[PDB]
């Protein structure tokens, strides 16, 4: 568990990666298709 | 003391920094970086701390690692030794600048001459405020 | 072979991507980082292998390296990094983005493998040529990435992976690199530092002390980049920044492989840095640096062994880096560093002629050296020298074969 | 590390609590607390609560922010700094305010938003708990619940007049018209016995200016408990409380209010004449918060 620091997505700081990817809020900014918009375009635009 | 500002005063003093003198002492460590030199390619502000390259129980590891490492610095001597372009390599064999410094091997050489049979965290931060409030800095 | 640690990584980027199955098989893993750990994996079918062929090195069988971002980056740096790894492509010097793939929070990108050795190998047995053409390929990539306008904040021996046997490089990393905008929307206005629009006494003097509540904000400047690296103008903090402070850190590297010490800076702080170039400067060669972008340097009662140290260059420096290897005895017998504290020692006085004309070849290498790395050691920025310039220095006079 | 003397709290690790309680909360956290799960709609119990009322307290340029100190129950990460702040009122409302700078000028920053941040940075933000636990009326506190935070109701019955208390002395040379600016500490201000300025040294010639001092706004208000249990015999009950500097005249005679503050207790002296306070110490409430 000595995996810590701060999250610029959850703008919030954890002292456990594992449980901080599967908080609340980070499932939510992942689920959200909307935040990850810019990058949708690389993934097509090279293929 | 150390202190960058702005002489505008427009922004906050970068660097404010104030050492008491009973801090100043003990030359081993200082607050701030003293220059020092080091050898084995030390950071140069690092010193050689609780490593004296001089002790002969030091010296049979730098040697021996020199001596395992030799020939990767000889294939890449003779790599790069008359062409700064590498495209140009296949061609006496090897020139040395000559010296008078002693040496890893002189020093061990020397350690013969004197013991041996005979005397002598993730990256990122949050950003936080510049102001601290009165009674953020009492409770300190 | 592989450590069984690194087995539930592998077979985590397995789950985590459950389109990757194919079209990637991971071999190994070549490199982690603070924001990314990057992976060696074979290309199981040929689209970017068999496209791409120019930019990668024909150094064995070629492999593909694909950076697993790490999770807690932002989705916007994300697409920094990716962008601008985008718009520069058909460069053989800047590892470009041959493809991408992003699932829920996770984005790789898959750049062409780049067999490197790492500095902390070869720095020390680096002959002074093989130190040029490092140096030459480095500012090859700077000027590409300089005319292309953004600057690579993190330039630094890591992020420039270079093959000694082929004896080239390419710049890897740039999740930290800004992009330089316009300086308007001959020292009057690019840097009396005048940025954040914010440029616009009795009884008190702000010069001889700090106020014991301060109610003003500190200035915000970008501080992305290495320890160590940092040049004068992103020590103090200066908006208006430009590609200059790179060159910076192409000295440093520099001087990392002349002296033989990779860890050159410290740099606890950035108050610690800034006192760090006061030993091999001066506190008013800093002063005079500080003076430029508006803001004032002091520092008194400080025990510096040498007052305005290192005066006669970094000559003087480097030379005593090697002096005190050259007493204890830290170099082999076989060592590079004794051609420039020998060389040194022609510079401060304190059959067979290949000897003789390989001693003047080396011995103008070192001297021409110097020079480039004085150009690229300067507080001014506006009068430090851009990458052609430094490019076209006579101590580079190998590119004729071109 | 570093906790603070007399109390369990850090000023680090609140501050990092509070921070992720502040960027991670939603409304149906505490309605899950509340064992109302089937209450729970998507719409708006699922938007970070307290980031909206940071950019709404941006926006309109305020400097309150209402916490439900229940809320802190919600989440997991604050379940102890609901102790704390109710135990330790003084540093971990400190120690909230300066994180909801923090939190604001990361808000402005990071989403790199138009908004200037000089008037930000110079804003004091404070912070107003108020849903602290409502038990234990106003007479069935003892000792131990002195500065602690406490949650009283009941109905304004007067309130004095503004009543200037002085945050800074202002003294003047009798010799020399020099002028030094004192802060109070703890309620005492350290006054010269010396000018300081080095070209006189006249030991009582600075004089206190009571009208160029600089004062802040002190209210008392007399409360009648309405407490939600009563003890048998017992009569009604009048208490004072103490609002300061935005609360001043904000409650009127006759108002019914829940009034969420520090339980105090202040030494009054026994005679005007000299210093003497009396062992038995009165009892009295810093407002905090009204409703
Ligand atoms: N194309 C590549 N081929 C081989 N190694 C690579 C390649 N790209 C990156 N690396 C390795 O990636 C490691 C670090 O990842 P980087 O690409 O530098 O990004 P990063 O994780 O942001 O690194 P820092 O934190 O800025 S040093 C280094 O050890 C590089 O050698
Ligand atoms: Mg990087
Ligand atoms: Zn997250
Ligand atoms: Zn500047
Ligand atoms: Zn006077």
């Amino acid at each position: 568990v000595k995996n810590s620091g701060y999250c610029e997505n959850c703008r919030v700081k954890y002292e456990s990666l594992e449980q901080h990817i599967v908080s609340e809020k980070h499932l939510s900014f992942a689920e959200n298709d909307l935040n990850f918009e810019a990058i949708d375009s690389l993934i097509e635009n090279l293929r | 003391h150390v202190y960058l500002y702005d002489l505008w005063q427009t922004w906050a003093p970068i660097i404010t920094l104030e050492w008491k003198p009973q801090e100043l002492t003990n030359l081993d460590e200082l607050p701030y970086p003293i220059l020092k030199i080091g050898s084995f390619g030390r950071c140069p502000f690092i010193g050689d701390r609780n490593y004296d390259e001089s002790s002969y129980k030091r010296v049979v590891k730098r040697y021996s690692r020199d001596k395992a490492n030799k020939k990767y610095a000889l294939q890449l001597r003779a790599l790069f030794q008359y062409h700064a372009d590498t495209l140009l390599n296949t061609s006496k064999n090897l020139i040395f600048i000559p010296h008078t410094c002693n040496d890893s091997t002189k020093s061990f050489k020397k350690w013969m001459q004197e013991k041996a049979k005979n005397f002598e965290g993730n990256g990122l931060g949050p950003t936080r405020a510049s102001v601290m409030s009165k009674n953020m800095k009492s409770l300190s | 072979d592989i450590p069984p640690e690194i087995k539930e990584e592998m077979i985590q980027l397995y789950h985590d991507l459950p389109g990757i199955e194919n079209e990637y098989k991971l071999i190994d893993k070549i490199g982690e980082g603070t924001f990314s750990s990057v992976y060696k994996a074979k290309d199981i079918t040929g689209k970017i292998t068999k496209k791409f062929a120019s930019h990668f090195w024909n150094y064995g069988s070629n492999y593909v390296a694909l950076k697993k971002i790490y999770v807690t980056s932002s989705p916007q740096r994300i697409y920094n990094e990716l962008n601008l790894l985008y718009i520069m492509t058909g460069s053989s010097r800047v590892a470009p983005l041959c493809d991408a793939k992003r699932v829920r929070d996770q984005v790789i990108a898959v750049l062409p493998y780049y067999p490197h050795e790492e500095f902390r190998t070869f720095y020390r047995d680096l002959p002074i040529k093989g130190i040029k053409k490092y140096i030459w390929e480095l500012l090859r990539a700077l000027k590409f990435v300089h005319s292309k306008g953004i600057i690579h904040r993190d330039i630094k021996p890591t992020n420039f992976l270079f093959n000694l046997e082929l004896g080239r490089g390419v710049l890897v990393d740039f999740g930290l690199a800004e992009a330089q905008m316009d300086y308007k929307s001959n020292h009057e206005q690019f840097c009396p530092c005048i940025m954040r629009n914010q440029y616009s006494v009795n009884g008190v003097d702000l010069t001889k002390g700090y106020p014991k509540n301060e109610t003003r904000r500190i200035k915000r400047a970008n501080r992305a980049g290495t320890r160590g690296f940092r040049a004068p103008e992103v020590l103090m903090k200066c908006g208006a920044q430009s590609t200059k402070i790179d060159i910076w850190s192409v000295g440093v590297i520099l001087l990392s492989l002349l002296g033989r010490r990779f860890p050159m800076f410290q740099s606890l702080d950035d108050a610690d840095s800034l006192l760090e170039l006061c030993t091999i400067f001066g506190w008013k060669e800093l002063r005079k640096c500080a003076a430029l972008h508006g803001l004032g340097f002091e520092a008194s009662g400080l025990i510096w062994d040498k007052p305005n140290g290192y005066s006669n260059g970094l000559k003087e420096f480097v030379y005593d880096l090697l002096n005190k290897e050259c007493t204890i005895g830290t170099f082999p017998e076989y060592s590079v560093a004794f051609e420039t504290f020998g060389f040194l020692q022609q510079e401060l006085h304190d059959d067979a002629y290949e000897l003789k004309k390989y001693q003047e070849e080396i011995w103008s290498d070192h001297y021409w050296c110097f020079q480039v790395l004085e150009q690229c050691f300067e507080m001014d920025p506006q009068k430090r020298s851009s990458a052609e310039d430094l490019l076209k220095t006579p101590f580079f006079n190998e590119l004729n074969e071109n | 590390l570093r906790i603070i003397w007399g109390t369990n709290v850090s000023i680090q690790e609140c501050t990092t609590n509070f921070r992720n309680f502040l960027m991670s909360f939603k409304y149906k956290f505490r309605k899950i607390l509340d064992e109302r799960e089937e209450f729970i709609n998507n719409t708006t119990d699922e938007e970070l609560y307290y980031i909206k009322q940071l950019n709404e307290m941006r926006e309109l340029g305020t400097s309150n922010l209402n916490l439900d100190a229940r809320n802190l129950l919600a989440y997991k990460q604050t379940e102890d700094l609901y102790h704390q702040l109710l135990n330790y009122p003084q540093e971990v409302i400190s120690i909230m305010d300066q994180t909801i700078k923090d939190c604001m000028v990361s808000l402005i920053v990071d989403n790199n938003l138009d908004y200037d941040l000089d008037e930000i940075e110079t804003k004091f933000y404070k912070v107003r708990p108020y849903n602290v636990g409502s038990c234990k009326g106003m007479r069935e506190l003892n000792p131990n619940d002195i500065d602690k935070l406490i949650n009283l109701k009941g109905l304004v019955l007067r309130s004095t007049p503004v009543i200037p208390d002085m945050k800074v002395a202002f003294f003047k040379c009798n010799v020399c018209d020099h002028t030094m600016a004192v802060e109070i500490d703890r309620g005492v201000i350290q006054e010269p016995a010396r000018c300081e300025r080095i070209d006189c040294n006249e030991p009582n010639s600075m004089s206190l200016i009571h009208n160029r001092c600089s004062f802040a706004d002190k209210q008392v208000i007399k409360l009648q408990e309405t407490p939600d249990f009563v003890p048998d015999g017992q009569t009604p009950h009048s208490i004072s409380l103490c609002v300061y500097d935005e609360l001043v005249d904000s409650c009127r005679a006759g108002d019914r209010i829940e009034v969420t503050g520090t339980f105090r207790s202040i030494p009054i002296r026994a005679n005007s004449r000299q210093r003497v306070l009396k062992s038995l110490y009165k009892t009295y409430v810093d407002v905090v918060h009204v409703k």
